[PDB]
RNA sequence: CGCGACCUCAGAUCAGACGUGGCGACCCGCUGAAUUUAAGCAUAUUAGUCAGCGGAGGAAAAGAAACUAACCAGGAUUCCCUCAGUAACGGCGAGUGAACAGGGAAGAGCCCAGCGCCGAAUCCCCGCCCCGCGGCGGGGCGCGGGAAAUGUGGCGUACGGA
RNA sequence: CGCCGUUCCGAAGGGACGGGCGAUGGCCUCCGUUGCCCUCAGCCGAUCGAAAGGGAGUCGGGUUCAGAUCCCCGAAUCCG
């Protein structure tokens, strides 16, 4: 009955919110136990329940972001958090298309005078 | 048409409300101070027991950021009781202690047994 | 009225062009067509306007 | 003083919690060298400076 | 009486904690930091104190974000991909 | 070919026509702020031969710089040294006023790139220059191959590193026997090369 | 009086972008001493150096001659060797002090304004369709909006060009 | 880097009883709300600056190992 992220992948949002609430109720009881003289087993359960709480929130956040990215896939403007991070300097670079652009004067020069392959006899 | 005042003032011009093409944040941030966050654990000292028995008061350690209204609403939802008032102090070690008094139709001594304090 | 600075500036610039001595090369442009000649000149020109986009 | 700012009352609280002896099970740790808390403070011998 | 006797009259603080660098050098009457220069936008720093620059340069702190960049640079700042699933 | 007539016209700065225009324009420029966004180039022909193009992303700024030399900013004129360094007046700044004008436009509009500048007027107190700047992120600039060079990070604040035409004139660059000071790209570069001891392994 | 153009100038939590701060070994632009040497010291030296301010990048800056030369000539920039502690500067004192040629490392060349000719042939942005979409782009369609004749694009730039 | 300056070279008001046009609503009756227009408008200086200055309104009794004009009991009061 341990919580594993794989088991949680396909579930609905409200189903995970319910599962989250049960763990949060459980942790609060354990925190009451921590000060009323609960056995070592209950104390050790705190860390197990805390990471179970993290796992559920992780799967909720991940699932929500996955669908937001699908939502904004075809959109021109996306939320700043859905745009590539990279580094600040790399985000300000000329993009792929802009770097490939050449003036018509340079395109004609390359067509008429392409660098050739040759050899010189020894 | 005419100016009855020698002063010239900037005329009022239309100011449109924002209509973003995209939201800067994809999703709202989750509430990190929900009810389970506000109430950390109950205090079980000798003076806390006196509060329960004599003053119909529960003693909780709560998040320092929480206010009285938040504590009152969290206590009611978590344990399904009614609260008369809340007194709060911040302890010398930084924790916030809440002196929660229950309505006269509630017995803090009974409620403590439900919570597990007693 | 105490007008904004930009209003005072363009009005005081119109007074300077009257107050100062304007060379004929600049002053030749104050002489212009009358409305009746400009209307005829503009109606004929209206018949040769460049084609729009 | 009694008159205190939240920021000062919070700085003082952290200085209060660091003023304790080390746990005694830290001694049995495998590669332990600490013998005691060498960062103990006394309100009278040395002052916090703020 | 400029010595021992005059040391008893000092009970008014000149500096307090600075909210930018955390050092007790925020002059209260001048509203300025003697250490970091707050509220000036730029950080106070001089080359006649090398020792002071190495006390609070980059690396002396947490490197919360800069040390993940050093990990991300070794893989070309790849984004939007994951290892092939089991 | 009007740009040819205008160029010749702006060479007769002591003619009655141009004296009148310079005088009233200097007056008008004097009633505005020391930094002022100009709707269009006052000198379209001079601007364009300095690189300006009449397309979106190019902007003009008029900068007013006080005329005169550099007074040493020492209290009460005391320099506390040897008589060789007692000068307070008659000292001159290493850079021109046009270069200072670009620097003041570049600092104000930090998101733009300063291209060049030119002279539009002066009186006893002020000199007036118009600075040509570029928005390096407008797509009329990024998508033009012939102006992509200035959108590079290596070209940030050209006016602040002596790279503009007006800025670079005070660096003593140039080819030939008059410019031995900057062999190596700069005065410091020449100095370091000429003042570094090369201690080869085998010496 | 009103209405309408343009010009100049404002206000917006208007749509979409961009700058700020840090680090600073190396790099560019400024500003810039005095200890010190001169057996004193003021020019000089220290030194365009320390300190101070600004701006960057993986390199920077420089760079395709308004050059060197005076030869039977070389041919952008940068670096190394040498030129050379030399020509020269200097209370001609103390001290300071390059370049050209020659040999190597590397090697790469180009683009505007202008003058002209092409029906502005040019550019940005919004809407819809296809593609691609974590470097937001390509194709198509809009009696869609704007910029731009106060000049965008193509040809063309001193080696000449049309 | 910045500094001077604090009303002095500034188009410095995002407000209001009332009225007029629409859009919506609800105890849809008739009243709200909202947008625009009309009308009216000095304050003339952002902001910071006192645990002794200005500044509404809490007193009695009991209670702890250590807190109380703060807890409990009783009786009041100001502001919205
Ligand atoms: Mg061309
Ligand atoms: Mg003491
Ligand atoms: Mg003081
Ligand atoms: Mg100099
Ligand atoms: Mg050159
Ligand atoms: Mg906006
Ligand atoms: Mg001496
Ligand atoms: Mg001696
Ligand atoms: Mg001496
Ligand atoms: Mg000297
Ligand atoms: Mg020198
Ligand atoms: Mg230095
Ligand atoms: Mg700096
Ligand atoms: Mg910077
Ligand atoms: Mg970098
Ligand atoms: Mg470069
Ligand atoms: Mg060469
Ligand atoms: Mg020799
Ligand atoms: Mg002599
Ligand atoms: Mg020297
Ligand atoms: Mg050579
Ligand atoms: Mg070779
Ligand atoms: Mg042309
Ligand atoms: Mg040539
Ligand atoms: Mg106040
Ligand atoms: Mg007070
Ligand atoms: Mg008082
Ligand atoms: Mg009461
Ligand atoms: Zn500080």
């Amino acid at each position: 009955a341990k919580i594993k992220a794989r088991d949680l992948r396909g579930k609905k949002k409200e189903e995970l919110l319910k599962q989250l609430d049960d763990l949060k109720v459980e942790l609060s009881q354990l925190r009451v136990a921590k000060v009323t003289g609960g056995a070592a087993s209950k104390l050790s359960k705190i860390r197990v329940v805390r990471k179970s709480i993290a796992r559920v929130l992780t799967v909720i956040n991940q699932t929500q972001k996955e669908n937001l990215r699908k939502f904004y896939k075809g959109k021109k403007y996306k939320p700043l958090d859905l745009r590539p991070k990279k580094t600040r300097a790399m985000r300000r670079r000329l993009n792929k298309h802009e770097e490939s652009l050449k003036t018509k004067k340079q395109q004609r020069k390359e067509r008429l005078y392409p660098l050739r392959k040759y050899a010189v006899k020894a | 048409k005419i100016r009855t005042s020698p002063t010239f003032r900037r005329p009022k011009t239309l100011r449109l409300r924002r209509q973003p093409k995209y939201p800067r944040k994809s999703a709202p941030r989750r509430n990190k101070l929900d009810h389970y966050a506000i109430i950390k654990f109950p205090l079980t000292t000798e003076s806390a027991m006196k509060k329960i028995e004599d003053n119909n008061t529960l003693v909780f350690i709560v998040d320092v950021k929480a206010n009285k209204h938040q504590i009152k609403q969290a206590v009611k939802k978590l344990y399904d009781i009614d609260v008369a008032k809340v007194n709060t102090l911040i302890r010398p070690d930084g924790e916030k202690k809440a002196y929660v008094r229950l309505a006269p139709d509630y017995d803090a001594l009974d409620v403590a047994n439900k919570i597990g304090i007693i | 009225v105490k007008w904004p600075r930009y209003i005072r500036l363009q009005r005081q610039r119109a007074i300077l062009y009257k107050r100062l001595k304007v060379p004929p090369a600049i002053n030749q442009f104050t002489q212009v067509l009358d409305r009746q000649t400009a209307t005829q000149l503009l109606k004929l020109a209206h018949k040769y306007r460049p084609e729009t986009k | 003083s009694s008159h205190k700012t939240f920021r000062i009352k919070r700085f003082l609280a952290k200085k209060q919690k660091q003023n304790r002896p080390i746990p005694q099970w830290i001694w049995m740790k495998t590669g332990n060298k600490i013998r005691y808390n060498s960062k103990r403070r006394h309100w009278r011998r040395t002052k916090l400076g703020l | 009486t400029k010595g021992t006797s005059s040391f008893g009259k000092r009970r008014n603080k000149t500096h307090t904690l600075c909210r930018r660098c955390g050092s007790k050098a925020y002059h209260l009457q001048k509203s300025t930091c003697g250490k970091c220069g707050y509220p000036a936008k730029r950080k106070r720093k001089y080359n006649w104190s090398a020792k002071a620059k190495r006390r609070n340069t980059t690396g002396t702190g947490r490197m919360r974000h800069l040390k993940i960049v050093y990990r991300r640079f070794r893989h070309g700042f790849r984004e939007g991909t994951t290892p092939k699933p089991k | 070919g009007a740009y040819k007539y205008i160029q010749e016209l702006w060479r007769k700065k002591q003619s009655d026509v141009m004296r009148f225009l310079l005088r009233v324009r200097c007056w008008q420029y004097r009633q505005l702020s020391a930094l002022h966004r100009a709707p269009r180039p006052t000198r379209p022909d001079k601007a364009r031969r300095l690189g300006y193009k009449a397309k979106q992303g190019y902007v003009i700024y008029r900068i007013r710089v006080r005329r005169g030399g550099r007074k040493r900013p020492v209290p009460k004129g005391a320099t506390y040294g040897k008589p060789v360094h007692h000068g307070v007046n008659q000292l001159k700044f290493a850079r021109s006023l046009q270069s200072v004008a670009e620097e003041r436009a570049g600092r104000h509009c930090g998101a733009l790139r300063v291209l060049n500048s030119y002279w539009v007027g002066e009186d006893s107190t002020y000199k007036f220059f118009e600075v040509i700047l570029i928005d390096p992120f407008h797509k009329a600039i990024r998508r033009n191959p012939d102006t992509q060079w200035i959108t590079k990070p290596v070209h940030k604040h050209r006016e602040m590193r002596g790279l503009t035409s007006a800025g670079r004139k005070s660096r003593g660059l140039g080819k030939g026997h008059k410019f031995h000071h900057t062999i190596g790209g700069s005065r410091r570069a020449a100095w370091r090369r000429r003042n570094t001891l090369q201690l080869h392994r085998y010496r």
